[PDB]
RNA sequence: CACGGGUGACGGGGAAUCAGGGUUCGAUUCCGGAGAGGGAGCCUGAGAAACGGCUACCACAUCCAAGGAAGGCAGCAGGCGCGCAAAUUACCCACUCCCGACCCGGGGAGGUAGUGACGAAAAAUAACAAUACAGGACUCUUUCGAGGCCCUGUAAUUGGAAUGAGUCCACUUUAAAUCCUUUAACGAGGAUCCAUUGGAGGGCAAGUCUGGUGCCAGCAGCCGCGGUAAUUCCAGCUCCAA
């Protein structure tokens, strides 16, 4: 601190709760438009209906084809490109189909090659997908 | 509303650090050579001493003749003499900074049995434990992890439905006899 | 496209899981592990082979 | 070999009665019955058994030893006046209602929609 | 910093987390406030603007013979919707107290159970001995090798010793139960009565092992790997962390 008066806590305290508004994690934490443009609108999983089924190109060097899906959801009604999370799982997904999405981990900000993506399919139709890999449950058809 | 207690409460503090080779060499010298069974118990003890090490830290920081630091420092001398881990001699607080963790697994009477002798192994001291054959004052001890008095100490022993002590024979031994028996008629 | 998924994973070639002694578990996996790093050791000149360690 | 010993004992002249605690000692051997402590009291006591209610036995862990409370009435009379409907029914002497509790809510408010002396028939 | 606006604001005692200071939370058992779908008005009563009390309007909903009548589970259960998200239309006044004209009646308050990997505490999934061995402190031997006074470990090698989980009775427990404990009998040598979850280039412990794949599939929180010798993809062996 600058000032060091012995009744200056209002400056003190006001100084820092002006400049808390300048970091990032607070603004971000502290205003309804963060909150507002967030799909998941604070939810740590959702459910949404799959419309179609959306291939992504990579980036630089590492180049590839990652395999998305286009989600929309029930609560809101937004659209999410959400990711496969494993190899060879695209033919698991159907058409119409509900799915649990959740982020990635990375908290908002696209991943490694994926550009765009925040998110990752979990359960579908009411069956993890993990167990689907791993062939502990089959997809009631 | 209901009239109960609601008090959860952790018996031991994972480490900052998960995966360094040092912490790793420490605790499974402390595992194979007492018989313990996994690095939760391991950081259990510790957390222990911390309460202690912690409790006694700022009874340092006090005046000396507190009446605070007089009380509180004679009642911890107290618990520590009595369970066998501080000297008699020793009784001031000024030595339970110099405590460590090595002092505290003897009065575990998992391997307070080893120590008495009356076990092969430290490991098969947990069997003799488990298999509820030692008692502790006429009292029967299914745990290992029974904190020994220094006053309880003598009066460990085999328990009176002991195969192993006084007592009647196992499933196995009436099994071998029976058969034993039933092949000669 | 899209055609390629599950490329890799499908032309893999199977290996059948083959059978092993269960290993010990409890406090007795933690006392076969003591005793091969600790005691059963001997002093060595060179670098220390890791347990998993092949060349 | 089940010797039995005097805890917390002391008479009962505002609640016409005695009181102690029951110490058991049946090591190597089950949990004696309720039935089987009265008798052991009443002897040693020199009394009937059907003055003693014993009950609250808790077995402790390796076995040989429970605690177990009960009272000592100073006649029958006593034994019924001051004491719960369930203890008596313990020991036979009592049959309370058997109706369920969900039943007899069910004619209750059925005998609040006729007002007068038709409830009773409302009733079974 | 008045006024005003927002509050994803019932407030506090307190909770998590910290060396020191702080940050975040507090719908939630205790206290105090507000309400019974949204308002408004009132009768009785000491005490209500009461809604497990009425009177109207609004919104929803019910039976109807079409004339009319009747409702408020943010009380315990339970059903639908909403969701990523949350249990039984169970038993009992036996404990706590409360109410009544009352020792006696009543209490979905409350207590007891059922579901229940919210979570926390304790704690199984084995132990010993013998044979071959790989060897460790000692004496001889300049090495080789020996006995094991003392041992350490390995091997579906062998051998009996002890219990639980479950089957299971007696008693206890309780209002009646149930669980736990005691008690008999069974109940384990691959004690098949078989522990899973992640990872193995770095952070970060742990294969430059084997095969397939060939910038494709994919992996990867980040750096980065893959384009025919992949320590990073898919499988197997092995190993590492709880």
């Amino acid at each position: 601190g600058k000032c060091r008066g012995l009744r200056t806590a209002r400056k003190l305290r006001s100084h820092r709760r002006d400049q808390k508004w300048h970091d990032k994690q607070y603004k971000k934490a502290h205003l309804g438009t963060a909150l507002k443009a967030n799909p998941f609108g604070g939810a740590s999983h959702a459910k949404g209906i799959v419309l179609e089924k959306v291939g992504v190109e990579a980036k630089q060097p590492n180049s590839a084809i990652r395999k998305c899906v286009r989600v929309q959801l029930i609560k809101n009604g937004k659209k999410i490109t959400a990711f496969v999370p494993n190899d060879g799982c695209l033919n698991f997904i159907e058409e119409n189909d509900e799915v649990l999405v959740a982020g990635f981990g990375r908290k908002g900000h696209a991943v490694g090659d994926i550009p765009g993506v925040r998110f990752k399919v979990v359960k579908v139709a009411n069956v993890s997908l993990l167990a689907l890999y791993k062939g502990k449950k089959e997809r009631p058809r | 509303p209901v009239a109960r207690s609601w008090v959860c409460r952790k018996t031991y503090v994972t480490p900052r650090r998960p995966f360094e080779k040092s912490r790793l060499d420490q605790e499974l010298k402390l595992i194979g050579e007492y018989g313990l069974r996994n690095k939760r118990e391991v950081w259990r003890v510790k957390f222990t001493l911390a309460k202690i090490r912690k409790a006694a830290r700022e009874l340092l920081t006090l005046d000396e003749k507190d009446p605070r630091r007089l009380f509180e420092g004679n009642a911890l001398l107290r618990r520590l003499v009595r369970i066998g881990v501080l000297d008699e001699g020793k009784m001031k607080l000024d030595y339970i900074l110099g405590l460590k963790i090595e002092d505290f697994l003897e009065r575990r009477l998992q391997t307070q049995v080893f120590k008495l002798g009356l076990a092969k192994s430290i490991h098969h001291a947990r069997v003799l434990i488990r298999q509820r054959h030692i008692r502790v004052r006429k009292q029967v001890v299914n745990i290992p992890s029974f904190i020994v008095r220094l006053d309880s100490q003598k009066h460990i022993d085999f328990s009176l439905r002991s195969p192993y002590g006084g007592g009647r024979p196992g499933r196995v031994k009436r099994k071998n006899a029976k058969k034993g028996q039933g092949g000669a008629g | 496209s899209l055609a390629r998924v599950g490329k890799v994973r499908g032309q893999t070639l199977k290996v059948a899981k083959q059978e092993k002694k269960k290993k010990r578990t409890g406090r007795a996996k933690r006392r076969m592990q003591y005793n091969r790093r600790f005691v059963n050791v001997v002093p060595t000149f060179g670098k220390k082979k890791g347990p998993n360690a092949n060349s | 070999t089940v010797t039995i010993r005097t805890r917390k004992f002391m008479t009962n002249r505002l609640l016409q009665r005695k009181q102690m605690v029951i110490d058991v000692l049946h090591p190597g051997k089950a949990t004696v019955p309720k039935t089987e402590i009265r008798e052991k009291l009443a002897k040693m006591y020199k009394t009937t058994p059907d003055v003693i209610f014993v009950f609250g036995f808790r077995t402790h862990f390796g076995g040989g030893k429970t605690t177990g409370f009960g009272m000592i009435y100073d006649s029958l009379d006593y034994a019924k006046k001051n004491e719960p409907k369930h203890r008596l029914a313990r020991h036979g002497l009592y049959e309370k209602k058997k109706t369920s509790r969900k039943q007899r809510k069910e004619r209750k408010n059925r005998m609040k929609k006729v007002r007068g002396t038709a409830k009773a028939n409302v009733g079974a």
